[PDB]
Parts: structure tokens; C-alpha cells; sequence
């Protein structure tokens, strides 16, 4: 199953 | 030598992105990092 990513700041 | 950064694998979501597993030191990235290019 996938990660979902973290956003950038 | 220096340890280069890079390890870049492929990840699909769902939505059909082609998204990047950092391996370097076990990140996540959306798009292109900055040494792959």
C-alpha cells in the first residue's frame, strides 16, 4: 500500500 | 566519497501520480527532487 506524501513548506 | 543524494524510487498513488520514495534517508517527494533532474 502507498505513503501519502508530506506537503512542502 | 561524499554520500550523494539521491535513491529515488517510484511510487503511484491512486490518483495515478508518479511519485518519488526518498530512500536517501527515507523521505517522500511529489515531483523531481532537486539532484534528479
Amino acid at each position: 500500500p502507498p505513503p501519502l506524501i508530506p506537503p512542502p513548506p | 566519497g561524499a554520500t550523494a543524494v539521491s535513491e529515488w524510487t517510484e511510487y503511484k498513488t491512486a490518483d495515478g501520480k508518479t511519485y518519488y520514495y526518498n530512500n536517501r534517508t527515507l523521505e517522500s517527494t511529489w515531483e523531481k527532487p532537486q539532484e534528479l533532474k
